[PDB]
RNA sequence: GUUAUCAUGAGGUAGAGCGACUGAUUGGAUGUCCAGAUAAACUCCGAAUGCAUGAUAAUUGACCGAUGGAGUGAGGGCAUGGGUGCUAAGGUCCAUGUCCGAGAGGAGAAGAAUCCGGACCACCGGCUAAGGUCCCGAAAUAAUUGCUAAGUUGUAAACGAAGUCAAGAAGGAUUUUGGCAUGGAUAAUACACGGGCAUAAGCAAUUUACCGAAGCCGUGGGAU
RNA sequence: GAGUGUAAUGGCACAAGGGUGCUUGACUGGGAGACAAACAAGUCGCACAGGUAGGAAACUAGAGCAUAGUGAUCCGGUGG
RNA sequence: AGGUGGUUAUAACGUUGGGGAUCCACCUCUUCCCAUCCGAACAGAGAAGUUAAGCCCAACGGUGCCGAUGGUACUGCGUAGUGGGAGAGUAGGACGCCGCCG
């Protein structure tokens, strides 16, 4: 749920500063939200290499050097067309003040019945989520013990706990 | 074969294609796909043939999506026909592609099956492409 | 169908086009008669 | 507060918008130099043949 | 083996004549266009093919204003 | 379609022609259901140069020549004539007649 | 007159976008909605350049009027933006520059327009450009650090095997991004690094000195 | 997202779109100044004098939302 | 609680409440000025009645509107360098701001 993050300070921008950032293995990075301005910083490809390339989600712990220390989740993530690789990123900063809308993973945790064969199937693998920082699950059980036959459990029909479903309303959550 | 059902003009001006592709370079249907590393044009024939070869794989498990749509006219003169008179006799419609565009999207298989029905697709394509999985995706539970 | 009109009554004349088969009657139209430099009632010939 | 400017490059092939710069500068024979009072306005016109000439 | 095409008009050489900060006399062309792509302001007059012309002599003004809306105008003294 | 805005559409059609300037200032008139006033504006300045009205001073017709003849002596006064006059959305008719009648049968060419 | 700077102005191209229009369009839940996506003759948006006007600066003077005399009105290559053609042609049709035409000298073995460079005349003087410094052939068998084993080199692809070097990733095996090589590689008078030939005299990098033109300078002599 | 007689494009809400009342400015004498431009041709527009139409007035009107609907000279006809 | 301007909606639209001293309005009737099949509109004649609605005030980020910083696309010159730098989206802003008269 907790991820380690640092960074070190970022003082020239443009074309010409971005480029050699990158030279070294570097991503340019920003961190901005509610109060105060922005925080323009540089993280590397192995630090954040384990916060984007994998399954789970967490609230990153970054401390900036030179800045600070903060608490952000993942906002934007921008890839290189053709190499797939990671060229910049911005983290949006989370405090207890207001809720803030994230998409946390849904698991269908026994299946309903000897149900229609092999079916088991997740749809809808995220769902979006507004809440306060410290209420948001790391993720979204679901027991599945009715209806064998054709059926599927709406995203509406579901409440979890002082979540906020903002993910669309009457839509299909899972099926047969 | 994928073509427009109706156009509001028959012949069209070859274009330019420039630099990468900025839309449809991220996979949004499914977990694994392919995508080009040059700029062509892809015929109807083309996609047909590759599209058959992906679903033969993976049995009858796994929905395939076609990410682009062969909507540009193409025209060709023919034999002992000169330079000049207007343009040629109709010859289909191909779908111009730049550099990181993902042509096939597939879903509902595991890792190692969905990796060899690609393969079958690329090489019945004009051009090399490169396999990608979404970088949220779980080695642990396919 | 649409033909020139000549409007007349040195002399006072314009000259102007009519449709003959709409405007079936002749045209008479108050115009400046530079000669007596006051309107007067052209009609057509 | 003055500046010394010398050409280095050929002026053949040259766009002839840069041929005229040259010949706003006074320069038209190679190695030749000029002298200037460092202007905004003398200074774009070395920044516009900055590939041909050198500063000295 | 034939072209139905080959047709074309004249150009009409259309568009601004005297930008805004230049001075005009009274009479001289500021815009022919189409239709009011512009639009007369103070001390300019429209002609029967929508052509801007200056009533007064001054500096030429250009000017958007609501609905992104484009007059001209001439400043005089 | 609400008794406004056809009388929006109506203001808008008569000031694309008729203004005022130091010279020759706009005369504009509002009816109300009971009253009715006038006033003289400089659309240069965007400032009122004088105004009358019968809030505080017959039938409704006969009341406009009493405010038709008080904006008279307010410019008079001021040093006006040939006011231009607007109809704000306004048939010339009635009161707004009896009104103008009065302005142009003292002092100021309306 | 030109170029630069500053001030002022009008754009609808590149790009982008599509619940902003028109046309086209993918998958879902089900005309309603959630994602995904397209265009010379689509646009809610929108540059870089270019263009117009004024002022200042620089500029061998390059601009204009009147009037005497012309030639030309078969163009061509290259780069950039395009149409057409097959995203063929030493093809064809436009636009913006440039060079050949009407241009010699130097490098490229030998090439109209690729790279350097605009020849007043003379010289058994000097400095450089592009490009070079083992010999044919002027100048380093120069210095230092790696890579290649194929004579690759010193002047082609889909697809294989990974031959080898560097830096990582997951956890002896797998793999990722780079560098150089290897197979794919192919006709007819006898063949090609120009040749000799070289394991550096190849490739990449840094450094110094030197060679190198009709360029520049020096000395003498003319012309407008 | 209609319409604007007629292709396309640009324009149009104070509508240039739709109605009615009255009218003939689809005027006589005109062209400061510009656009465009090989020439021949083409385009927009005065100032004011005379006399009108609509309007309470201010004001507008030298044909039409704009851009196609065309043909030199020579030689003849008609009215002054 | 009205009239009339300037500012290209950050100004608009909307939602929920409050308002009748005097004003604005709805309101009552068509003999007259004038009008349409109809006093619905337009016009005239009044104050018998109401705040219900328009209108104005408070609060609201609901629909529209404005919108960074960073990164990217593109691009002038030039042969990787040297200058310019979007669109979309994201943080956010915003329930106007100013004049004259009564
Ligand atoms: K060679
Ligand atoms: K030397
Ligand atoms: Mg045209
Ligand atoms: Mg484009
Ligand atoms: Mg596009
Ligand atoms: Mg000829
Ligand atoms: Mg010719
Ligand atoms: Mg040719
Ligand atoms: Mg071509
Ligand atoms: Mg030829
Ligand atoms: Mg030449
Ligand atoms: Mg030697
Ligand atoms: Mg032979
Ligand atoms: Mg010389
Ligand atoms: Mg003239
Ligand atoms: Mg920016
Ligand atoms: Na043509
Ligand atoms: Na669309
Ligand atoms: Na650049
Ligand atoms: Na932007």
């Amino acid at each position: 749920k907790t991820f380690q993050l640092t960074g070190t300070p970022r003082a020239e921008f443009g074309k010409k500063a971005a480029k050699a950032i990158r030279k070294e293995d570097q991503i340019p990075a920003v961190l901005y939200g509610g109060k105060g301005e922005g925080v323009n910083f540089i993280v590397s490809q192995d630090a954040v290499r384990n916060l984007i390339y994998s399954p789970e989600i967490f609230l990153v712990e970054l401390t900036v050097e030179g800045s600070g220390s903060y608490k952000a989740i993942l906002k934007e993530i921008q890839f290189h067309p053709v190499t797939d690789r990671i060229i910049h990123i911005d983290f949006l900063q989370v405090t207890d003040e207001k809720p803030v809308v994230m998409e946390v993973p849904v698991v269908l945790t026994h299946a309903e019945g000897v149900k229609a064969g092999g079916k088991l199937s997740l749809e809808m693998r995220k769902l979006k989520v507004k809440a306060l920082y410290s209420e948001i699950p790391e993720k979204l059980d679901i027991d599945v013990s009715d209806l064998q036959l054709g059926k599927t459990i709406q995203v509406g029909e579901l409440h979890f706990e002082g979540l906020t479903l903002m993910n669309a309303k009457n839509a299909v959550v899972c099926a047969v | 074969m994928l073509q427009p059902k109706k156009t509001k003009f028959r012949r069209q001006q070859k274009g330019r294609m420039k630099g990468f592709a900025q839309r449809g370079n991220q996979l949004s249907f499914g977990s694994f796909g392919i995508k080009s590393l040059q700029s062509k044009w892809i015929t109807g024939r083309q996609i047909e043939a590759a599209r058959i070869a992906v679903t033969r794989y993976m049995q009858r498990q796994g929905q395939v999506w076609v990410r682009i749509f062969p909507d540009k006219p193409i025209t060709k003169k023919g034999e002992g026909v000169r330079m000049g008179k207007g343009k040629g006799a109709p010859e289909g419609f191909v779908a111009p592609i730049t550099p990181g565009r993902i042509i096939f999207e597939v879903e509902g298989v595991p890792y190692e099956i969905a990796k060899e029905a690609l393969r079958l697709a690329a090489q019945k394509l004009p051009v090399t492409t490169k396999f990608v999985v979404r970088h949220d995706y779980d080695i642990q539970n396919q | 169908l649409e033909c020139t009109e000549h409007k007349e009554s040195g002399i006072s004349r314009y000259i102007t086009t009519k449709n003959r088969k709409n405007t079936t009657q002749r045209l008479e139209l108050k115009k400046y008669n530079p000669i007596l430099r006051r309107m007067t009632l052209h009609k057509e010939i | 507060a003055k500046i010394k400017i010398q050409q280095v490059r050929s002026r053949i092939r040259c766009p002839k918008d840069q041929k005229r710069t040259l010949d706003a500068l006074g320069l038209r024979k190679l190695n030749q130099i000029v002298e200037h009072e460092a202007t905004p306005s003398i200074l774009g016109m070395v920044n516009k043949v900055r590939h041909l000439v050198l500063i000295v | 083996g034939s072209s139905k095409n080959g047709r074309e008009s004249e150009s009409k050489r259309l568009g601004v004549k005297v930008y805004g900060g230049e001075m005009a006399k009274a009479g001289n062309i500021l815009v022919r266009q189409r239709g009011t792509v512009h639009h007369p302001g103070e001390n300019v007059g429209i002609g029967k093919d929508h052509t801007l012309y200056a009533l007064k002599s001054g500096v030429v003004v250009f000017t958007r204003k609501k609905n992104d809306r484009s007059y001209v105008s001439i400043k005089t003294e | 379609v609400t008794k406004e805005q056809r009388r929006q559409k109506i203001k808008a059609r008569v000031r694309g022609k008729i203004s005022g300037t130091q010279e020759k200032p706009r005369l504009t008139v509002f009816r109300s259901n009971k009253q009715i006033y006038a006033q003289l504006i400089d659309d240069i300045a965007g400032r009122t140069l004088a105004s009358a009205s019968s809030l505080k001073l017959g039938s409704k017709k006969e009341i406009a020549a009493k405010v038709g003849d008080e904006i008279a002596k307010a410019a008079t006064e001021a040093g006006i004539s040939t006011v231009v006059f607007d109809r704000n959305g306004y048939l010339f008719h009635g009161r707004i007649k009896e009104l103008a009648d009065a302005a142009r049968k003292g002092g100021l060419k309306f």
